């Protein structure tokens, strides 16, 4: 229909609430509401996420208890920030994350309250480490198919939408759905203290403790895996000396003949762990 | 050294133009402006002490050294000399090369025959209408190309490409034949191909002084009042597309039309056209309304202000303007304001070679991807033509390192 | 370069187009009539020999590489006294 | 021509400086 620039802001707590609540109830689509602030025409800013309670034991079925609305928003009024609801979410846990018939069913009833209340889909399965996968959508009408649907200001967002993407059925659901870009702004305070946590708190408390424990390893436990290393670096070696012989025998470097390889580099890296933690001994133990 | 170089040009050699292509060498590989002027200023002392009359070299140093008094000196001498044939080249290459502050500051020295000549040479409109006359008498185009690219009909953004294309191939011709031949295909897209059409009208009319306002009086917003917002908002934008680089009654025309207008649909073309006609001219009284255009607390007119707030102050680095821009674009909640003022703070600094670096380090510093991208545009614009390898290091370095795609 | 975020930024490209025409004017307005020569072959001049011919002032369109293969008219009436190495407006002196 | 033929080589020296600095950071970045 009449479109605008497509842009969705986040909160950093949001994504975590999404993944936790969509993981803890995984095989059934778990309803959840979404809370934020309509700043303007084209950007929407979710700032808070609270999950919905569950009901009877069936896929995709959803409800909005209004006493839960009143009491939850009341608690968030006596919490420091009360703000306006901005939409909702659930998961499509086993697939390529398209809104189902029940999803568009609650969308045509939910769209009469808010215009740009954006439906969002988290998936805790098709993301491993380098995917969110954040996936939000927006419903189109059927009355305005006499008119066009195609102003699409700031053209980059659409061409960006077609790349994160697959299916025959998403391709069948470019009707009734046009997505919207999601991006991420991060507090440098929060970024730096998450860096504190996950580049400092993977090192452990007082920080001497586990390195002196490695120093405990280096004179009691290492010699056993050094015996394992020496037995490997005899047994693997007397047959990997057959390998340049057979390289001279068969061809100049053709296809893979069979199972084994050199594999020594990994065992040598474990020996490098041995020497570095043996270097730790002088440093820690003395002074 | 200056004076042993003065000794080498005071020799017993047949030198037609070694003192011209060595000046090309002086312009090509120069380290700083601290040494270019030290070479250049005594060369024209020996040129005005040379027996043969030579005007291309004093013209060269004149447009280089940016002196609003030496041009008036030699122009006074050539108008006193009573030959307008030799007081021709200096005057029109003078109008061609340099900036608006230079000509508009030497115009006082020219009115400190001789009164009509400065109007002939410093207004310089007639050269623009001469090439415009070349553009209307010379029409080598094709409609069949637009037929082939016309009957590939899609209701998409493609309308904007078609109207910008037939404004491309019909620049400076002042002919609305694609408003003659069809009327309903133009009226297919909403508000945005319509702004693009009413601005393509201005693209057809670049450098067009005579029939400008009376040709766009069809689309003045106070009489017809179309239901489309940017359609009535695009007239002043097309006027600014006409009268770019020069200020006339367009400044005093839009200056009260941007006060009493509609809501923030008309300011987007108005301030763009007003700072486009006043581009590089450092007009304070458009910067004044650009201040409230900045503080409208809206970013769709924030981009109006974001373009124009740099456009009016090209190459000036008004130290309070940098403060205004970066001190409004930190606490804002939008992004169009950020990117418009990004372009603006890039545009205000232009050809400084060292003087932008205090700002460049600050714009490199911030966690904002928009503002790092802004520093990239600023180091792009302050170093136009700079073969110096100061910018390229951090430039291509953050082209390696940074995580946003647009930066 | 950045035209997505404001679609009217396809319009500033008209200011990038520059005049490339070989002019010459003997007074502030007067147009004489003269045709001078080029040294190239008449097929690279096309924009869909012993000499090419140009205009008398409208001026003639020109190639940025054909700015040096021109020659001022030595046999006709009006002659540009200044060395003509680019287009644009110059003097076309009568002898 | 030796003024030109000597002055233009400083540009290429600066270029080799630039790329020798550049491919190091490229090589470090590509493992990430
Ligand atoms: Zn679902």
């Amino acid at each position: 229909a009449v479109d605008t620039a497509e842009q969705v802001y986040i909160s950093s707590l949001a994504l975590l609430k999404m993944l936790k609540h969509g993981r803890a109830g995984v095989p059934m689509e778990v309803m959840g509401l979404m809370l934020g602030e309509f700043v303007d025409d084209y950007t929407v800013r979710v700032i808070d996420v609270f999950a919905m309670p569950q009901s009877g034991t069936g896929v995709s079925v959803e409800a909005v208890d209004p006493v839960f609305q009143a009491k939850m928003l009341d608690m968030l009024k006596q919490t420091g920030r009360p703000e306006m609801v901005v939409g909702w979410y659930h998961s499509h846990p086993g697939f390529g994350c398209w809104l189902s018939g029940v999803d568009i069913n609650t969308q045509q009833s939910f769209e009469a309250l808010s215009e740009r209340a954006v439906a969002v889909v988290v998936d805790p399965i098709q993301s491993v480490k380098g995917k969110v996968v954040i996936d939000a959508f927006r419903l189109i009408n059927a009355n305005m198919m006499v008119l066009g649907h195609e102003p699409r200001q700031t053209t980059s967002n659409l061409g960006h939408l077609n790349k994160p993407s697959i299916q025959a059925l998403i391709h069948g659901l470019n009707r009734h759905y046009y997505s919207i870009t999601i991006n991420y702004r991060k507090n440098e305070l929060e970024q730096k203290m998450l860096l504190n946590l996950h580049k400092k708190s993977w090192m452990e408390g007082l920080t001497l403790q586990d390195y002196s424990e490695h120093c405990k390893h280096n004179e009691s436990v290492v010699k056993e895996m050094l015996e394992l290393a020496k037995n490997y670096n005899k047994a693997v070696e007397e047959e990997d000396k057959m390998t340049p012989e057979q390289l001279a025998i068969k061809n100049v470097g053709k296809q893979d003949p069979k199972r084994h390889l050199e594999e020594h580099v990994d065992v040598l890296m474990t020996s490098n762990i041995v020497q570095c933690l043996a270097a730790m001994l002088d440093t820690v133990v003395f002074k | 050294r200056l004076d042993v170089f003065e000794k080498t040009i005071l020799e017993s050699n047949d030198v037609p133009g070694m003192l011209a292509y060595s000046l090309k060498l002086c312009m090509s590989l120069m380290q700083n402006k601290q040494f270019r002027n030290k070479v250049l200023r005594v060369l024209v002392k020996i040129y005005m002490n040379l027996e043969k009359p030579d005007f291309i070299n004093v013209c060269q140093c004149l447009i280089f050294l940016d002196d609003p008094q030496a041009v008036s000196d030699i122009l006074e001498k050539l108008v006193k000399e009573d030959n307008l044939l030799m007081a021709y080249q200096i005057c029109f290459d003078l109008y061609e090369s340099a900036s608006q502050q230079f000509l508009s500051s030497v115009i006082q020295n020219l009115r400190t025959d001789q009164t009509l000549k400065m109007i002939k040479i410093l207004s310089g409109e007639m050269a623009i209408e001469l090439h415009l006359q070349f553009l209307i008498r010379n029409n080598n185009t094709d409609l069949m190309i637009l037929k082939n690219t016309k009957d590939a009909v899609r209701n998409s953004v493609c309308h904007t490409a078609t109207v910008i294309a037939n404004s491309f191939m019909h620049c400076g011709t002042t002919s609305d034949q694609f408003l003659r031949d069809n009327l309903e295909w133009l009226a297919r897209a909403t508000n945005w191909a319509k702004f693009t059409a009413t601005a393509s009208l201005g693209v057809i009319h670049k450098g067009h002084e005579k029939e400008a306002l009376q040709l766009m009086a069809t689309y003045l917003p106070k009489d017809t009042s179309p239901g489309s917002a940017y359609q009535e908002g695009g007239g002043l934008y097309a006027l600014g597309l006409i009268h770019a680089n020069h200020g006339g009654d367009i400044i005093d025309y839009l200056l009260n039309q941007l006060k009493n207008a509609s809501n923030d649909i008309v300011r987007h073309g108005g301030s763009l056209g007003l700072g486009l006609a006043a581009m590089g001219t450092a007009r304070q009284d458009v910067y004044d309304l650009l201040k409230t255009n900045l503080y409208q607390d809206d970013a769709v007119t924030g981009e109006a202000a974001g373009l124009a707030l740099g456009l009016v102050m090209l190459g000036s680095k008004n130290a309070q303007a940098i403060e205004d821009m970066v001190g409004y674009a930190q606490e804002t909640q939008h992004e169009k304001i950020l990117r418009g003022l990004a372009v603006g703070i890039a545009l205000v600094m232009y050809g400084r070679m060292e003087e932008a670096d205090a700002l460049i380090e600050s714009l490199c510093r911030d966690k904002d991807p928009i503002l790092r991208r802004s520093g990239m545009y600023t180091v792009a614009m302050a170093y136009c033509g700079s073969g110096n390898n100061k910018a390229i290091r951090r430039l291509l370095h953050v082209a390696v390192s940074d995580v946003n795609d647009d930066v | 370069t950045q035209f997505w975020f404001w679609f009217p930024l396809s319009h500033f490209l008209s200011l990038a187009y520059t005049p490339t025409c070989v002019i010459g004017l003997n007074k502030d307005l007067k147009m004489p009539k003269v045709q001078y020569k080029s040294n190239c072959k008449p097929s690279t001049f096309a924009y869909p020999t012993a000499k090419a011919k140009k205009k008398e002032k409208n001026p003639a369109r020109v190639m940025p590489a054909q700015l040096k293969v021109l020659t001022m008219p030595e046999t006709c009436r009006y002659q540009p006294f200044k060395p003509l190495s680019i287009g644009g407006i110059i003097i076309l002196k009568d002898t | 021509d030796l003024y030109s033929r000597y002055k233009k080589l400083q540009q290429e020296l600066e270029f080799l400086e630039v790329q020798e600095e550049y491919i190091k950071d490229e090589q470090k970045n590509l493992k990430k």
